[PDB]
């Protein structure tokens, strides 16, 4: 089994400019190569076949070549359509299909700030027994934020998962929400439940907050 | 060119399951079907693959010796038996179709399955409220397996909405958040109610969400 | 920069040696010192662009280049320089000099004694395929360097040169109907041979793998055939780790192929012998008489479905030619549609296998009757017997054509007629079908007969039954007799038994020319005395008189019958 590298892991560029994606082959395999896109929730397309033959439909501002044990693929006239993650295969090894690990592309737009909101834990989930202090992050860039949950004031870590959604196709933004969950007895020893929101688009650590 | 999948859904680790691929648009007596799983939130991963006649027959390491890829011919059906499942099983799988004569790419693929192999077992979710420009929501609780669906105003509120990737608990359960952006005007005026659907389980559920 | 990185894959002398070629098959007039230059400053270019990727050109492709330096626009530049390869060209006749003055240039400077050989070569044959070109080449130099040093040169030489000359025109032959099929008749008629001609070779092949070799193999041939040497060379080399790759899947007696060098693997793969049927093989019957979705693949999928069933029957008869392959898969289609249009289909089709018996015979009963003659007359007699034959059918083609294709067929009885009776098809058919394309394109330079362009161009698959089919001309008008053609001097006793015979057959050319209607039996009165005055006035002592005086008298016997 030949193995495929990808770079970069993500790419981040503003419609309109170019994308240049990386597959490094271990071993040659001639131009028994092609590439896929994928949206999320989708299952992949093909582009390009024969690392520069693009399928039927693939338009032309995608262009496959490849160089040695190295293959490029360039997106010129970037829309915002082509912001997708996209993966190489070979079909050279007689034993096994190998891909690569994928590399996305990010729309790079301007530092946005998140709103941030907290919600305590609903009455009838306390019946239940457990308490969900969720924390939403909205429409923030970049992507990377980090959130700290401190309960009265001391820091807790281990009790907390949080999701991001894909870039927003309106406005190139995310989303998130940080959840913390312990028990009805554990949530109602204390009183004052923070949300500590940590963004390049902050300019200090900004905390949301109720008792 | 049409391939339509089946026979999916969740098992106990160690268990079994077949995967259906039914073909049709093309003739499928003449080209190789594949098998490609991608893991939540992971690349593409190449399972087996099986020639027009089934002669020559194909699998990655991971699989070889539980997994069995056959095709009925005559039905224009691919076939993907699962036995000894792992929990690094856990995927959706596509069965996709080679070029016929471009090489052995992948033009076209299916839908795909999803297949959890899970200690878990198949639960309905507790749709709790999240009450509150404002911003209000459900949280869809304690569910297995994947996915629910989640709307608004039974569809007539898109407008932004953030239905979260649910996130897998420690108890083996998902859970996600889907909060709403709504002008802090209308509350009072507007009722806002969230519909989860949680098919695996044939759950239903309407909350209202309301300003405490 | 794709200039810089063929030439350090490829090392100098390799670099230049391809592009010496594709000037060479080109500006096939320039002389070989001028060629020599235009390909050191491609060359001296090239490492301008190693030093300095981001120089003048260094991102324009090579054959972008090439032509830049030829006219020294695209892609309509290429297609008009195609139509300038000329496959008649007047040059002289190569003759090789004394073997010890070969064996001096060979010694003084070997780099450029085998650049003259690429040089000379592919100037006269401008569609020979480039990589067994140097391949040529590598056994050219392994001649010389072992006969130079041999007690015996020219005993050692020689015979190894005439076999080099030899098996060159065939390679050539066999080329030139690889680019003219898909110049003429398109990329979709040389797929489907290719995908007939690899069914038999690889049976254990899938439909899918085997279309998947033909459309690289399209390729390869595509660029070697469209001028871009470079990327040619580079994609059989790819092919063949391909099929190496995969030999498991693909055919049995590649291993040997695949432990090679380049050069000899790609050559081993190109030659490998038939692998064996699959045993577990149904019979076609099943699914394209039998099946109830025969209409509905010819209909949904015409061009997998079709070329499924040129496949399936290509890979379980070896022992039909590549040519009654691809007319039993047209038969099969047009039986089809006008079947899938009737009321009941199946009440039609069922009897399609029926119609191959007589398409299988016909050849074989051509290939009996000319084997059977073959034994009888001789290479010799059998040329001159087709001679007559071909001179009768297309009386306007011009004699030293007449000549060359025709002693070319008389070889097929030499070449195919010592093999089994179930091998001869194969050999004799394809064979027939490399020297009737030598005829299509030599005749397609000057045109003087409508039956040669009618057949040429009709179809590609039905050549050989077309001109088999083609009776004695009536249109001809018969040339006057002109004597300069039955007076020869004594310089035929000096002459090789073939260069004598041509002179032989071309007196047997013209003299049908004048005489269209003259009986075999009488043509062959006027050879056999024609045979019997060269020998008694070669033995004379006084041999320049009695080839002026007897001359005249077998003139008078000639023109009297």
């Amino acid at each position: 089994d030949i193995v495929l590298t990808q770079s970069p892991g993500t790419l981040s560029l503003s419609p309109g400019e170019t994308a240049t994606l990386s597959c490094r082959a271990s071993q040659s395999v001639g131009s028994n190569l092609a590439w896929y896109q994928q949206k999320p929730g989708q299952a992949p397309r093909l582009l390009i076949y024969g690392a520069s033959t693009g399928a039927t439909g693939v338009p032309a501002r995608f262009s496959g070549s490849r160089s040695g044990t190295d293959f490029t693929l360039t997106i010129t006239s970037l829309q915002p359509e082509d912001f997708a993650t996209y993966y190489c295969q070979q079909y050279y090894s007689f034993l096994a299909k190998t891909f690569g690990q994928g590399t996305q592309l990010e729309i790079k737009r301007t530092v946005a700030a998140p709103s941030v909101f907290i919600f305590p834990p609903s009455d009838e989930q306390l019946k239940s027994g457990t308490a969900s202090v969720v924390c939403l992050l909205n429409n923030f860039y970049p992507r990377e934020a980090k959130v700290q949950w401190k309960v009265d004031n001391a820091l807790q870590s281990g009790n907390s998962q949080e999701s991001v959604t894909e870039q927003d196709s309106k406005d190139s933004t995310y989303s998130l929400s940080n959840t913390l969950t312990l028990s009805k007895a554990d949530y109602e020893k204390h009183k004052v439940y923070a949300c500590e929101v940590t963004h390049q688009g902050l300019s200090s650590p900004v905390t949301k907050s109720f008792n | 060119v049409q391939l339509v999948q089946s026979g999916g859904g969740p098992v106990k680790p160690g268990g079994s399951l077949r995967l259906s691929c039914a073909a049709s648009g093309f003739m499928f007596r003449a080209y190789s079907m594949n098998w490609v799983r991608q893991a939540p939130g992971k690349g593409l991963e190449w399972v087996s693959s099986i020639s027009s006649s089934g002669r020559y027959i194909h699998y990655a390491d991971s699989v070889k010796g539980r997994f069995t890829i056959s095709r009925d011919n005559a039905k224009n059906s691919l076939y993907l038996q699962m036995n000894s499942l792992r929990a690094e099983d856990t995927a959706v799988y596509y069965c996709a179709r080679e070029t016929v004569m471009a090489g052995k790419a992948l033009d076209y693929w299916g839908q795909g399955t999803l297949v959890t192999v899970s200690s878990a077992s198949t639960k309905g979710p507790s749709a709790s409220t999240k009450g509150p420009t404002a911003a209000l929501g459900c949280l869809v609780k304690d569910y297995f397996p994947e996915p629910v669906t989640v709307s608004w105003n039974s569809g007539a509120l898109t407008s932004g909405v953030h239905t979260f990737p649910a996130v897998l608990q420690s108890s083996g359960l998902y859970s996600l958040s889907s909060v709403v952006t709504v002008p802090s005007s209308s509350l009072g005026t507007q009722t806002y109610i969230c519909n989860v659907n949680h098919k695996p389980s044939n759950t239903k559920v309407d909350k209202r969400v309301e300003p405490k | 920069s794709e200039v810089a990185h063929r030439f350090k894959d490829l090392g100098e002398e390799n670099f230049k040696a391809l592009v010496l070629i594709a000037f060479a098959q080109y500006l096939q007039q320039c002389p070989f010192e001028d060629h020599v230059k235009l390909v050191n400053e491609v060359t001296e270019f090239a490492k301008t662009c190693v030093a300095d990727e981001s120089a003048e050109n260094c991102d324009k492709s090579l054959h972008t280049l090439f032509g830049d330096k030829l006219c020294t626009q695209e892609p309509e530049r290429n297609e008009c320089f195609l139509q300038h390869k000329d496959d008649n060209p007047n040059l002289p006749r190569l003759v090789r000099p004394e073997v010890d003055v070969m064996c001096t240039a060979f010694h003084d400077n070997e780099e450029t004694f085998l650049k003259k050989y690429l040089y000379e070569i592919a100037r006269r044959h401008p569609y020979f395929y480039a990589p067994e070109l140097l391949f040529f080449a590598k056994r050219y130099k392994a001649a010389f360097t072992e006969c130079c040093q041999a007690a015996d040169k020219a005993a050692c030489l020689l015979p190894k040169l005439d076999e080099l000359r030899d098996e060159g025109k065939a390679s050539s032959a066999k080329q030139r109907l690889k680019c003219a099929s898909l110049q003429k008749f398109g990329e979709r008629a040389f797929k489907a041979w290719a995908v007939a001609r690899l069914s038999q070779r690889f049976p254990k092949a899938e439909f899918a793998e085997v279309s998947k070799l033909v459309t690289d193999l399209t390729k390869v041939h595509t660029e070697c055939c469209h001028g871009d040497l470079l990327e040619c060379a580079d994609d059989r080399a790819d092919l063949a780790k391909y099929i190496c790759e995969n030999q498991d899947s693909i055919s049995s007696k590649l291993k040997e192929c695949c432990e090679k060098p380049l050069l000899e693997k790609s050559h081993c793969i190109a030659e490998v012998e038939n692998d064996e049927m699959p045993a577990d093989l149904p019979s076609l019957a099943a699914d394209f008489v039998e099946s109830k979705d025969v209409c509905k693949n010819y209909a949904e999928a015409k061009d997998v479905f079709l070329g499924m069933f040129l496949y399936e029957y290509a890979r379980r008869h070896p022992d039909y030619s590549v040519v009654l392959l691809l007319r039993l898969a047209k038969t099969y289609e047009t039986t089809l549609e006008k079947c899938c249009a009737a009321a009941d289909p199946h009440e039609c089709y069922a009897k399609v296998f029926d119609e191959f018996k007589p398409l299988v015979e016909e050849p074989q009963n051509l290939i009996k009757q000319n084997c059977e003659l073959f034994e009888q007359l001789g290479e010799y007699k059998f040329q001159n017997a087709l001679l007559v034959r071909y001179t009768k059918k297309v009386p306007q083609v011009s004699t030293p054509t007449l000549v060359e294709v025709s002693r070319n067929l008389g070889k097929v009885g030499s070449k195919c007629c010592k093999h089994p009776e179930a091998k001869r098809m194969p050999c004799a058919e394809d064979y027939l079908s490399v020297v009737l394309n030598q005829l299509c394109v030599l005749h397609e330079k000057t045109p003087v007969s409508d039956r040669v362009t009618k057949c040429c161009t009709e179809s590609l698959v039905n050549r050989r039954p077309c001109f088999s089919a083609l009776e004695v001309d009536e249109t001809y008008v018969p040339k006057e007799f002109n004597a300069e053609t039955f007076t020869f001097h004594a310089d035929i006793c000096t002459l090789s038994e073939k260069e004598r015979q041509i002179k032989k057959q071309t007196a047997l050319v013209e003299l049908v020319k004048h005489k269209p209607k003259a009986t075999k039996e009488q043509l062959k009165a006027v050879m056999d005395d024609f045979a019997a005055f060269v020998e008694k006035c070669c033995k004379a002592d006084d041999k320049e008189t009695c080839f002026a005086e007897e001359g005249k008298k077998l003139v008078a016997a000639s023109q009297a019958a």
